[PDB]
């Protein structure tokens, strides 16, 4: 039993985390009350990766819900699958974090972090073989960004030999709540550079463009954005939740995907994205899966080179034809894969498709083109920081300008590090 | 050619055909390697916990 | 009679060992519950099959085997499989978390915590031997356990059993079925550490088995079950001389005498024919000449390479089925005048032939058809160094950028072991070219 | 869209082949160290044949035959013709040669002394720096200062006007099926100096030696290169015969004989990768219209006028035959 402990922090972290548990509970045949009602033993074979088995053969998600205000977590408990979560795993404060990284990381979140770790410890103690942790959160707010990274740091201290994995939603002025999001994101990225093994960069810019340009949604809501995240999160965890050889656990995934410790920020992709009854062939899955319009990070893969790639095909299809199409894309565009990491593209197939689709494909890329994301955040950061604009929200919580300068330098170094392997 | 060393039995036979003539570290040292690597792991983890303590 | 102990390490070693011991039972008439009606000496004996099987008072024939894996899921299959009654729980050793395709994790971090347990379980089987002659070690090159833990086990076996021979069956990494990018690293690391400790290693390239299954068996996308049934046929023909009456390769020392004149050059090329699909209703049974000629086709080798552009140091022909010595010599004479077979000048140009009259056994419901006669050629040719050249080139590409190296350094391994291992392979390639050019 | 790599920049032949493939719009050139190629235009020295044919989902082809150096080296060709029973030492179209290390010295002297005592032509030639001398001691002393010493053809067919020596270069292409294609166009690299059987300029017909030491370079034909149309017309006007009957039958026989000998050693019929190769055969014609084989070149250059036609023929029967898109050769059957 290789268990994973899931944590969702803040508004965005809990809203996408709730939909993630709804999507995978449906795939594993778990109802909103925890009872199993599936028809395939493949659903239960790896069920303990994300679910604890309770009394009466009930399946309880190994999830911990964290926030500094009760609003979003009250909505989750009122949601469809709200009753499935363990009540003690709801850990919340009352003051909120005011979209302020300092409040989440240093003041308001510091008061609440120890009680969160008490629940993490309770969940970890019963694990027969703990793989590590999975955090969902945004980087533009205060709780998920500031307290989420504080949690990552304190968990690494208590569990230094466990994998740290995050789903990190990147801010965008297209889907912006406050102007200080580049501040919060820049401070958080340096934490992720040091203290996570795998981070899926989910860009609200890309989610918006997909909803607008592709899905033809003229006025996208957060629900529209979170539907793309749900399907993506389901795909990237397929190899963890079903029997298989490739990337079956968090560490083996990291060994296949992370050639250098700081370069562990992945571009996720997904196919199909349909605005629906038409049959999608294996060649169509492969072409769309690698297409930039299907990337969730708002980076042009043709502007960089792929260090490593993980591909997951779901449904009843010809694995022979999957091998052919996967080899076709590599041999067709071998200039976009680094030549100094041979056979850096790995393919997995799962017989169980997601809900509503006969066939799907999920893309996990470690591309140097992700520097475009960090450059974008860096430019938005600097435009305000050169005038020290809005800094008083942060210095009022004890922070100094030097910590911002160091955060600026830390992310510029990350950009330089990606650029060195793009031309090597 | 030449067929030499013909040995036969109930379950088979074997022979040789010639076509042309011709023209460790100790356990102590192993334990030192295993413990030296464990020492480097402890040093690397102690530096991490030191970094996290700061 | 001298016993042989088989050791299966990692997923690949366990699953291949499970396929081999199934085949051994069918060949020797041993039922899944361990009973063997053809064995008249109840609860003991020094027959040829007793080199691989011990006997209990109740007549059960127990494999002299140990299964080791750092994750329990694969060996749990043996604990509940068809032949679960053959083994007792002491022969099946499992851990909690595997080596994560990381040689250093299998050798240093996790292997250190289980190496003393494995040796204790091997000592239990060795104490039941009146004259142990050595070990057969099954493992992959690419896995973290198969590479990292094996090299640690082979170091300790040389310490505890200095006079005993050790033979390997090794799975060379192939991207068509590989599951890790760093498998070239683990392969070089485990070959460097095991080289001085292995007397004879039979390398099997998953690429070659995969294509034989696709081309000769008409399997579209071969699985490990397809590959392992074919591998077990080759392993069975290699070890049949230890398990049956005969005069060729009768003990493990004879494998080195007949195939390995130079110690570091201890990687013989295996070629097997015929591989026939059981889906064909009628098939023309191949003659002695046709299957012997097939031993010089690269399409039938366990490692794709060109023996015409290397030199031979030894050649053994192992026949099973309807084969008489007269037809073997007629086939060899025809082949010598058509094929490019160059021996090294300090070795005789000849073949050691072994014939076992019992034709090959096929697993009921398998992919291989029954044949009247089959042959496995074991040839020590310098052309197998093409496999080292391919592996070392992939090593050089990744290591020039130190890609993934931090995973190994983080487990306590030093970066210098990478280059030291690569220099040993560089010396290995140089040895082959001196002999074969 | 096929892919190919280029690993020999000093190849004027495949520089044009690479240019032709890109001009078709269906071939993309990769970096020289990119393993995901269909076609390798490989280097001359230490081509990594062992790394070919191990790319799943890629049919790989290389422009060299592994093992063909046995035919394209001086000492290798001499040893191959003597030791191979298919050719035998009684081979009639190859000059009596011997391999000498600075070994067949005792055999070369047994034939040299037999000629001086025999009162017959005893002029030889050593090569690997070339020395032509009727004194064996001057030849053996020159090597010590691996070589082969073969009988110098003292009676060569001389072209008139000029009374001059020549040699015939034939280009032969062997594809992955081991079809032997003889390019219909050859060249006569002619000496522009009158043959004096009593200077290494009228004796050596190399294009660089005639362009650096011969005073009459280009006097009779352009670049001291006579093509087959002119040479056939000369044979009809001067000797009442054709190029096909008097010479080309022997040339086709020698080409077929040499390549059939090494076929079992170098064929890629059942191999995980495929090979083709362009060879350059060099012949000599004596005064009695007998053809002698001098050397086989493994990486030959072409004549300027024939680069366009020959390189297009390489793409047709050797490259596009394996990788089809969307006769100038004579097939020597066997
Ligand atoms: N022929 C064959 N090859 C296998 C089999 N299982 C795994 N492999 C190959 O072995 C290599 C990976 O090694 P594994 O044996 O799976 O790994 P391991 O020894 O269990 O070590 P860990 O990393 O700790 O899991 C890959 O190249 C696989 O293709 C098998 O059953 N048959
Ligand atoms: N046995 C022989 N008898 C008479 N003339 C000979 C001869 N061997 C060589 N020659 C003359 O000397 C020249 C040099 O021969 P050789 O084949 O060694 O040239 P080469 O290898 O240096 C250049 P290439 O690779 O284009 O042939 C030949 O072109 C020929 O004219
Ligand atoms: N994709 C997505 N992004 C969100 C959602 N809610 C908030 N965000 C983004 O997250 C940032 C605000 O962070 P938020 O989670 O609300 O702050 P927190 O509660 O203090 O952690 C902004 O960049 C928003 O665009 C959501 O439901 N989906
Ligand atoms: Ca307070
Ligand atoms: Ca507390
Ligand atoms: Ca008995
Ligand atoms: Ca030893
Ligand atoms: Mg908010
Ligand atoms: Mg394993
Ligand atoms: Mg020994
Ligand atoms: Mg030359």
């Amino acid at each position: 039993m290789r268990e994973i402990v899931h944590i969702q922090a803040g508004q965005c972290g809990n809203q996408i985390g709730a939909k993630f548990w709804e999507v995978i509970s449906d795939e594993h045949g778990i109802d909103p009350t925890g009872s199993y009602h599936g028809d395939s033993d493949l659903q239960l074979e790896r069920i303990n990766v994300y679910y604890n088995e309770a009394t009466g053969n009930k399946y309880v998600p190994r999830a911990i819900l964290v926030d500094l205000e009760p609003g979003t977590m009250d909505s989750v408990r009122s949601g469809p699958f709200g009753q499935i979560f363990r009540p003690d795993n709801f850990v919340f404060g009352q003051s909120g974090a005011g979209n302020n990284w300092a409040k989440g990381h240093y003041t308001e979140g510091a008061e609440l972090v120890d009680s969160v770790l008490d629940v993490v410890r309770k969940e970890s103690e019963s694990c027969d073989c703990l793989q590590g942790f999975q955090l969902t959160h945004s980087l533009g707010g205060g709780t998920g960004s500031g307290m989420g990274t504080l949690l990552i740091s304190k968990i690494r201290e208590e569990y230094p030999d466990r994998i740290m994995n995050t789903f990190s939603v990147m801010p965008s002025p297209k889907v912006s709540d406050t102007v200080v999001e580049p501040y919060n994101a820049t401070l958080s990225v340096h934490q992720l550079v040091e203290n996570t093994d795998e981070t899926y960069c989910i860009d609200n810019e890309a989610l918006y463009d997909i909803c607008f340009r592709t899905l033809k949604l003229t006025t996208p809501t957060y629900g529209d954005l979170n539907h793309l995240v749900s399907a993506t999160m389901s795909g990237v965890t397929t190899c963890l939740r079903f029997p298989g050889q490739l990337n079956a656990d968090l560490r083996k995934l990291a060994v296949n995907m992370v050639p250098f410790p700081r370069l562990h920020f992945f571009m996720p992709g997904f196919a199909p994205l349909t605005s629906q009854y038409r049959a999608l062939t294996v060649p169509e899955l492969t072409q769309q899966m690698f297409d930039s319009k299907n990337m969730m990070a708002a980076c042009d893969p043709r502007h960089g080179r792929y260090l490593t790639v993980a591909a997951i095909f779901r449904g009843r299809m010809s694995m022979k034809e999957v091998d052919e199409q996967m080899l076709n894309v590599q041999n067709k565009n071998s200039s976009y894969f680094v030549e100094w990491i041979p056979n850096n593209v790995k393919t997995a197939v799962c017989d169980i498709p997601p809900r509503g689709l006969k066939m799907s494909a999920t893309f996990i890329g470690n591309s140097t083109a992700i520097q475009e994301l960090f450059k974008r955040i860096s430019e938005q950061f600097t435009a305000m920081f050169r005038r020290k604009a809005f800094l008083h929200w942060y210095t009022g919580e004890g922070m100094d300008e030097m910590e911002f300068t160091e955060a600026e330098s830390n992310m510029n170094d990350l950009v330089s590090e990606y650029q060195q392997y793009q031309d090597a | 050619m030449e067929v030499i060393e013909l040995n036969k039995c109930t379950s088979g036979q074997s022979f040789e055909v010639i076509l042309k003539p011709p023209s460790d570290p100790s356990l102590e040292e192993i334990q030192k390697k295993l413990e030296a690597a464990e020492e480097r792991r402890k040093y690397q983890e102690a530096e991490l916990l030191k970094h996290l303590a700061e | 009679m001298r016993e042989c102990i088989s050791i299966h390490v990692g997923q690949a070693g366990v699953q291949i060992g499970n396929a081999c011991w199934e085949l051994y039972c069918l060949e020797h008439g041993i039922q899944p519950d361990g009973q063997m009606p053809s064995d008249k000496t109840i609860g003991g004996g020094d027959d040829s099959f007793n080199t691989f099987f011990s006997e209990t008072g109740a007549g059960k024939h127990v494999p002299r085997a140990v299964f080791v894996d750092l994750e329990p899921t694969v060996i749990d299959e043996v604990r509940t499989g068809t032949y679960r009654q053959l083994f007792h729980p002491e022969q099946l050793i499992t851990g909690k978390e595997d080596a994560a395709n990381n040689y250093a994790r299998g050798h240093y971090t996790i292997g250190k915590e289980i190496i003393d347990l494995v040796l204790d379980r091997i000592r239990k089987l060795a104490d039941q031997c009146t004259g142990l002659q050595g070990f057969l070690v099954f493992h992959s090159f690419g896995g973290g356990t198969g590479s990292g833990f094996t090299s640690l086990l082979m170091e300790r076996l040389s310490v505890d059993y200095g006079k005993k021979s050790k033979l390997e069956f090794s799975i060379y990494p192939a991207p068509q079925v590989s599951t890790a990018v760093v498998e070239p690293y683990n392969s070089i690391l485990t070959t460097h550490t095991t080289l001085e400790h292995s007397d004879c290693a039979f390398m099997v390239d998953n690429e070659a088995i995969y294509d034989i299954c696709r081309r000769n068996l008409d399997i579209e996308r071969p699985t490990y079950t397809n590959l392992n049934r074919l591998i077990s046929q080759i392993v069975s023909s290699i070890t049949a001389s230890l398990r049956f009456d005969g005069a060729l390769n009768v003990d493990l020392t004879e494998f080195q005498t007949n195939l390995v004149p130079y110690p570091r050059i201890h990687f013989p090329l295996a070629t097997y024919a015929p591989v026939i699909s059981a889906e064909k209703a009628y098939h023309e049974q191949l003659s002695v000449a046709e299957i012997t000629n097939a031993c010089f086709e690269p399409a039938n080798q366990m490692v794709k390479c060109d023996p015409r552009h290397g030199k031979y140091m030894a050649c053994c022909l192992l026949y099973r089925g309807d084969v008489v010595p007269k037809d073997v010599n007629a086939a060899i004479a025809t082949i010598k005048t058509k094929r490019s077979i160059q021996f090294v000048d300090w070795c005789p140009t000849g073949f050691k032939v072994g014939i076992n009259y019992q034709p090959p056994t096929v697993v009921p419901g398998g992919d291989l058809a029954k044949v009247q006669r089959a042959v496995c050629m074991l040839s020590n040719t310098t052309a197998i160094a093409e496999a080292w050249a391919r592996l070392d080139h992939k090593f050089d590409l990744m290591y020039a950028k130190r890609a993934f190296v931090h995973w190994y350094v983080g487990e306590g391994m030093e970066e210098g072991e990478f280059s030291e291992a690569r220099e040993d392979m560089a010396a290995l390639e140089k040895d082959y070219e001196e002999v074969g050019v | 869209m096929y892919t190919f790599v280029v690993r020999d920049e000093n190849s004027s032949v495949y520089a044009e082949v690479s240019r032709l493939l890109l001009a078709t719009g269906q071939w993309k050139r990769l970096r020289k160290d990119n393993p995901r190629f269909n076609l390798m235009l490989g280097e001359r020295n230490r081509l990594p044949f062992g790394r070919l044919g191990h790319e799943p989902g890629l049919v790989q082809l290389v422009n060299y035959y592994r093992g063909a150096d046995k035919l394209c080296r001086k000492a290798s060709l001499v040893k191959l013709i003597k030791t191979s029973p298919e050719l035998s030492e009684s081979c009639t179209w190859f000059p009596e040669s011997y391999v000498i290390y600075p070994d067949e010295r005792e055999v070369f002297l047994a034939a040299y002394n037999r000629r001086r005592e025999g009162r017959e032509g005893n002029v030889w030639i050593a090569k690997s720096g070339i020395l032509i001398s009727s004194e064996a001691s001057e030849l053996l002393d020159f090597i010590d200062e691996v070589h082969v010493i073969q009988k110098y053809l003292e009676k060569p067919l001389l072209l008139e006007p000029g009374h001059r020596k020549f040699d015939i270069r034939s280009w032969v292409l062997v594809d992955h099926l081991y079809n032997i294609y003889l390019y219909r166009e050859g060249v006569l690299r002619t000496s522009s100096e009158p043959y004096n059987s009593a200077d290494k300029t009228c004796h050596l017909t190399n294009h660089c030696i005639q362009k650096e030491y011969s005073k009459n370079y280009g006097r009779y034909e352009e670049g001291n290169e006579m093509f087959f149309e002119e040479f056939n017309q000369y044979l009809m006007d001067a000797l009442n015969t054709t190029l096909e009957n008097s010479i080309l039958l022997q040339i086709k026989h020698i080409i077929r004989s040499c390549l059939m000998c090494i076929e079992p050693a170098i064929s890629t019929k059942h191999l995980h990768y495929q090979s083709f190769q362009l060879f350059g055969f060099d012949f000599m014609v004596d005064e009695e219209l007998k053809v002698w084989l001098i050397e086989v070149n493994g990486a030959p250059a072409c004549a300027q006028k024939l680069y366009a036609e020959l390189c297009q023929g390489i793409v047709d029967v050797a490259i596009s035959s394996v990788f089809p898109l969307a006769s100038i050769f004579i097939k020597l059957h066997h």
